[PDB]
């Protein structure tokens, strides 16, 4: 029932490539680049962290997130693959379980029933007969949604500052006067005096969770 | 015989080669992408091949940590010429891109800071303008030879370096804004009059006045200010090379 | 030419005031190898001549050396070519 | 080639931009004066009722103008790239 | 063409082998011919004479191009024969042997020529 | 010691990462952070280059790891050759001065959420804390310097602005916007100060 | 004179460097990099889609070399095709008139600079240049006159990007991009002025003149 | 008439090779991609969510769309062909069958008309009999044409938003505040609100 | 007269390695694909449909406009070449006549004079004596030239909506907007409302 | 033709007023040469296979590996040329 | 040399402190130089690429 | 220096195996001269040796040319490998120990391990340029 060698080497050459989309679809790591690339916009610097290191943080953050069920699928699958106990097949079958569940806990039961009703499945008995065509990009759009929510929600004491530099810029009759310029290094000042990239990062890991 | 031994010709030609690129993928105008890469390998290799022979070949292999720190110190040297010469045209651009915004070319910077929407097209004038100046004074031609000559004050074998060194080219920052100003200077300051008297305008009947009518002519007036503020940048393009010059040639040995 | 000559005489001096290369070595070896060829070649046609004193053993291991020697010369040709091929590929 | 005509060719260029943007910014300039010392003699304050004549001025000033920028700038790239083979270096 | 004039040498040499072959044969085959005298070329001296012609022009398509169209010295006799014939086995068989292995000579040195250019050529 | 051709390979795939190496491990981050927030500072978004500003960065970094890289030819460049210490014990011996100069630059709450992020309960010495544990936690701090460093560079360019713009209501003016009069005179302020020789002094002495 | 086997063995070789040929002693570079430069002036950065331009190039070549072919054909490749001069020299005689076309478009500073580079004695006349001085010097004064001829085309296009602007501005329509406004005005400017006949023509005495 | 075997899977590797132009051209990818596209530049985040998280999400959705129609595709001319049933070129024309008939019911007759009379065809008597070199290009374009209308058509809250932040900040003298900064949380939180990622979605299925 | 069948086939198998330089430089790819760049550019969107698209549409409109072209040559050369009726060689040159019509019916007067001198041509005498290397940089010189005719002009409308919207924006009062990010969605509703692609091809097609 | 001989007499008169390489002519006249190369071999082996006197088996099989030596020559010059071509066209600019 | 011995005697001073060509030939040392050849442009390319996107960044 | 030493045990083999073969050869060339003692060397201690110490020569000077008109000329050279006497096995009148079979013998095994020597050379060069390559 065992494929052979040469056909095990090129499913595992070939599954290599999806490498990004495997990272981007079923990880963390959709979440976490995109809260960044609206975090960068909050604090009025476009430029920012550069995006490399940003990319980089991301990656790292989601290496820590998924480390749990990176050893459950070392522990279940991988490790019989290794000690010959195990099938390519089977494993396949086996290891994608913990990720399943993970990615089923972070995505919204109405997104699931849409793609469920776009494409025409059956009576689902529960959650553990879900198709992963079907839960793949469900958790995608769940993915971008809680992204969004958690963005809007960053924007929020920054708009404060803008809003209470103006005020007080236009109360003093300085109409003339943009308030970004004179707002910018206030907002540094609320990123740096609370902590703001350790406490968002914290923030995100416990949402994931 | 039929020898041709191939590892002393490779070790002869590689590391001039190496440093010599190293300058051209770096150095003005010879760094511009309009240029074919194949272009600027060539005109590397040719340059290689006039050089190397009078060159004592060095006998590191390649396979050795050696010829990392060998291939680390000429890339190091290339780029640290090729970005002191750099240095100059962006002082140029600084000068220019001020002239612009007190033109009021560009006022969306001051309402939403770097918004994807900025045209320094005074910037770019005078860029392209010392570019052409460059070409006209041969620095080209000087930057290759420097390249050559540094081989005599620091030759390919690999040497021990000094610090504060460093810090030179870093402190040579401060000459773009430092020269810039003074390009502005002739021009700004009577902006700044002008602007001036615009507030006195405003000080007579309440609003009715700026947004409405101090663009345009300070525009206009900026216009040809600076129109006839032209000739002014050569001698200061001049000035601004044989600083580049000299401090390579101070701080590079 | 006269102006070529006075060259020469200016480069006479230049040395008495004073007081090969890859390409060559390449051109050389191509003349090595072609002088061998012609060797074995006019070796043949004289001993199909019927020319006394030209033994057939000579002639047979004389083409087997010139047939290596132009091998030798096709391979270092290839090699060559890949590297200047190597070589112009490098991005800048 | 040399950097004399070099400066000079900036010049005649910045100059002939000079020219081309001259008529309009001066009647765009013109015409808010004017606006803005009708607008102090009647003692009326809003800043967009100076907004709608400029427009239309500036506008105006492409009927009337138009043709003699559009010749000016043609001809001035015309001879530009013709003398382009005589001082190149 | 340069292709011909390197091969011309080889491809004469190994025509005239082929045309002597051919006459060595004969004298062989007239063996028993009262009266037949024994026939043979200098190779030597002909290969000179074919190593060191005007195709008519062709003015259209119709025109009709031009279309093309050894010495034989007797060989000494060595026994005198009542028939009138010269022909000698021994004499005639060497020759005919040597003349079949410089014909191999011949095909082994042209064969090299041609692989070697041709070896020049393959990559 | 493994065979050589897995040698270049493991060498030429790390030769991959210098970038990651440049911004992760180095200080790369903070200068080039430094310098973007003083050029939104000016008003000026495009006065020097982006390449300028990124060679600067690198002359910058380069000194500043000179220190560091001496200690690497010390305990790595020059042993390899000698062979008294080769392959493993070396490049991790050369690679534990960035491991000090990192610790040194890393605050203690960074290492902590980092530490608790992996489950990483007996980390109990500072001087064998994980690549992975150390090197976002490094990231972080770097970050929370850069935007420190670049407020109070904010702080007196800021102020000028304010004064300009106070000077202006005060004389009457209410229209006249006050960016165009404050750009030369912070341009006039930061050249004849030399604002960009102590501000490198001052990165320089903020390790 | 070399075997024939060493005759089509060099003639192979030879073949290859033709690429090398046309970028660093043809006419190609300037060509090529003045196309480059207008691409980049017009604001159209993938608009005359580079193949087109290669060929436009590559005919513009063809036709401004021609007489140099011709005296390389008439001097040297109709006797050596005709058995009266050997290959190597062949060779000798065809690169005299390329020599001679490189040496007038170069200029007296490349060759000081590469003439001093060299340590060779001094060069009296243009007779004593040999080809190893005339090569990267030639290429140096390529590169520089079409960077000239490049330089002063890009004035017109940002000049008139300039006045758009300052137009914009009188207005007050501070919030409008200058770029977009400039782009059909540039291409209306191409279309008058004979935008490619003037370029064409005028490249071409760049290199008869 | 059956090909070959080795012209079979010469044919059958030539077609694989051209598989994004077909997903481009005849499938829904080209409408979905584009009105994603356009409604990420409508959010004012033109790179909130990375490209190849929006290409997947295409991806999948026309795959869900397409089901019906390669399910046509595998019981009418795929099966027989794999049961040896059929041979290769019968087996693509039953097969080119319900793909043409998606792409007609998405086609404008304007345009189908247009590339008719271009290609001077001759009257061709209902739908049953047009060549797939003038179906193509007509869908195309009727893609194109539909895709931007949805995109206008999405592009309208969002400028709603603008305006009211506008016109609030004007009324209240902020002359300087530009309004960008403060309509963007305002965007997010209005499509967070309205479920938009799966609603806009939802709505690009049932147009198909 | 006539070539050996190697000789044949290897120039036919080479010939191939200029499909892409024929489909550019001499047919009407180049005009169709630099409008539709400048298009692209226009709508306020650099990218909205997929170079793929794009590509494979200007394919297809430069098959159809064409086909007579293609017809021609098959009727001259292709066909009575395949039965083995004439030679390779004058096959090619009867072909090469209907390209040449084509070619001459849309080349500028200038840019033809123009490289006849560069190419020291001196008694030319009936437009049936240019040869094909003068006349082919003429039309690529002639097919830019008309291209950019063709795009600045196409860009006209919306630089006709982006400047009312900006005045009436600025003159209403709010100056703080930016005017493209309103302007876009009335450029596409401008777009799809004239039936924008429908109407470009046909312009297209008739410029010919 | 009538007008070919108008032709005839038109060159006639630039020969009295008289008293430029080509690229495609030059690879015409080499097609040309390995054509004929072929085609004077081929029918050297025609005659010889169909019996006529005067020709023999070795001349037959040198002038067919003269032909094909030809033929190699042309694909190598093809080879190079393609990758010349290719690499040139593949340049940006 | 002299320079030559007084490098000699202080790589003691350290020791105290620390206290024809035939074708077999001439083609191993001709893919010797290949492979190195082809090593130092590899690396040469990882190098330039790594610069090349540090220096396309946007500060 | 890496690649030098990795790359240094096959082929000084190979290059011994040259030599062996040349001496096997001219072995076989003194087939039938009288008075002729067969030689032969000892591979793996030659090997061995040549690898601890570099390869070194008998004489192998020759006239130094300075100038591009000398005539260039050399005299005699050899390797500085052992050259032991065959045991002869059965005995002669002319008095040569050379023994056909035992060479033929030797002079086949000499070329399957010579072609044994290339092919792990070629082997372990392609094997670097598949990591080169890129």
């Amino acid at each position: 029932q065992s494929w052979s060698l040469s056909v095990q080497t090129l499913v595992f050459i070939t599954s290599l490539t999806f490498l990004p989309a495997i990272l981007l679809m079923m990880t963390s790591f959709t979440r976490i680049i995109i809260v960044f690339g609206l975090l960068r916009n909050a604090l009025g610097t476009p430029s920012a962290p550069p995006n490399q290191v940003l990319l980089g943080l991301a990656l790292f953050l989601t290496f820590f997130i998924m480390s749990p069920v990176i050893d459950k699928i070392y522990v279940d699958a991988y490790q019989p693959f290794s000690e010959q106990k195990i099938s390519m097949q089977e494993a396949l079958d086996k290891g994608a379980q913990p990720l399943r569940a993970f990615m089923l806990r972070q995505t919204r039961e109405a997104d699931l029933a849409l793609f469920a009703r776009l494409a025409n499945s059956g009576p689902l008995q529960g959650p553990e007969a879900v198709p992963m065509r079907i839960l793949l990009p469900a958790y995608v759009t769940s993915e971008l949604k809680t992204a969004f929510q958690i963005g809007f929600t960053i924007f929020i004491p920054f708009l404060i500052i803008d809003l209470v530099i103006a005020s007080v810029l236009m109360a003093l009759g300085m109409m003339m006067v943009p308030p970004a310029t004179i707002a910018l290094p206030f907002k540094l000042m609320l990123f740096v005096l609370v902590d703001g990239w350790q406490l968002l990062m914290g923030s995100l890991a416990q949402s994931f969770y | 015989v039929t020898s041709e031994q191939w590892l002393y010709w490779l070790h002869l030609y590689f590391w001039p080669l190496l440093r010599v690129l190293a300058l051209i993928s770096t150095a003005p105008i010879l760094s511009e992408r309009a240029i074919p890469k194949r272009v600027k390998l060539g005109l590397g290799i040719m340059i290689t091949l006039v050089i190397a022979p009078s060159l004592p070949a060095n006998d590191t292999p390649l396979f050795s940590i050696a010829a990392l720190w060998l291939a680390m110190q000429q890339i190091l040297i290339g780029i640290a010429l090729g970005f002191t010469m750099q240095f100059a045209f962006a002082a140029v651009r600084t000068a220019g891109e001020f002239i612009g915004l007190q033109m009021g070319l560009s006022f969306a910077t001051f309402v939403d800071p770097g918004s994807h929407l900025n045209m320094p097209v005074l910037a770019r004038i005078m860029d392209m303008l010392a570019m052409l100046l460059f070409l006209t004074f041969n620095g080209h031609l000087w930057l290759i030879s420097l390249l050559v000559d540094t081989f005599h004050t620091l030759p390919i074998g690999s040497n021990p370096v000094n610090s504060n060194a460093f810090m030179a080219l870093a402190r040579a920052g401060g000459l773009i804004f430092l020269n810039g100003l003074m390009l502005a200077l002739p021009v700004i300051t009577l902006l700044l009059t002008l602007n001036l008297a615009l507030g006195l305008l405003n000080r007579m009947a309440p609003q009715l006045s700026i947004f409405v009518i101090g663009f345009p002519l300070t525009l206009t007036v900026g216009i040809m200010l600076m129109a006839a503020l032209m000739p002014l940048i050569a001698p200061f393009c001049e000035h601004l090379f044989s600083e580049i010059f000299n401090l390579l040639a101070d701080i590079v040995s | 030419a006269i102006q070529g000559i006075e060259g020469v005489i200016s480069q006479l001096q230049a040395t008495a005031m004073a007081a090969v290369s890859f390409a060559g070595q390449l051109h050389a070896a191509l003349d090595r190898i072609s002088d061998r060829q012609a060797a074995a070649r006019v070796q043949a046609e004289k001993f199909t001549l019927g020319e006394p004193g030209i033994a057939l053993n000579d002639v047979m291991a004389d083409m087997q050396k010139a047939s290596v020697s132009m091998q030798m010369g096709i391979q270092v040709r290839n090699k060559l070519v890949a590297a200047y091929q190597e070589v112009m590929s490098m991005q800048v | 080639m040399t950097p004399e005509s070099v400066m000079m060719m900036g010049t005649e260029a910045m100059k002939v931009a000079l020219a081309l943007a001259a008529p309009l910014l001066l009647v765009a300039l013109i015409t808010g004066l004017i606006i803005s010392i009708l607008q102090a003699a009647t003692q009326i304050n809003e800043m967009t009722l100076s907004f709608i004549p400029k427009i239309v001025a500036v506008f105006i000033a492409i009927i009337v103008a138009g043709p003699w920028m559009l010749n000016l700038l043609l001809d001035y790239v015309r001879t530009l790239f013709s003398n382009l083979p005589y001082i190149i270096g | 063409d340069r292709l011909d004039a390197a091969l011309r040498f080889q491809q004469e040499a190994l025509n005239l082998r082929a045309q002597r072959q051919e006459i060595l044969a004969a004298n062989i085959a007239n063996a028993d011919t009262p009266g037949y005298q024994a026939r043979d070329i200098d190779f030597a001296s002909e290969l000179k004479k074919v190593m060191v012609g005007v195709a008519l022009t062709l003015t259209s398509s119709h025109h009709i191009p031009a279309q093309a169209v050894v010495d034989l010295l007797y060989r000494v006799p060595d026994q005198p024969s009542l028939d009138g014939n010269t022909v000698d086995m021994d004499r005639e068989r060497t020759q005919f042997a040597d003349n079949s292995l410089k014909y191999q000579m011949g095909l082994t040195v042209l064969g090299s020529q041609l692989k070697g250019m041709m070896n020049v050529l393959q990559g």
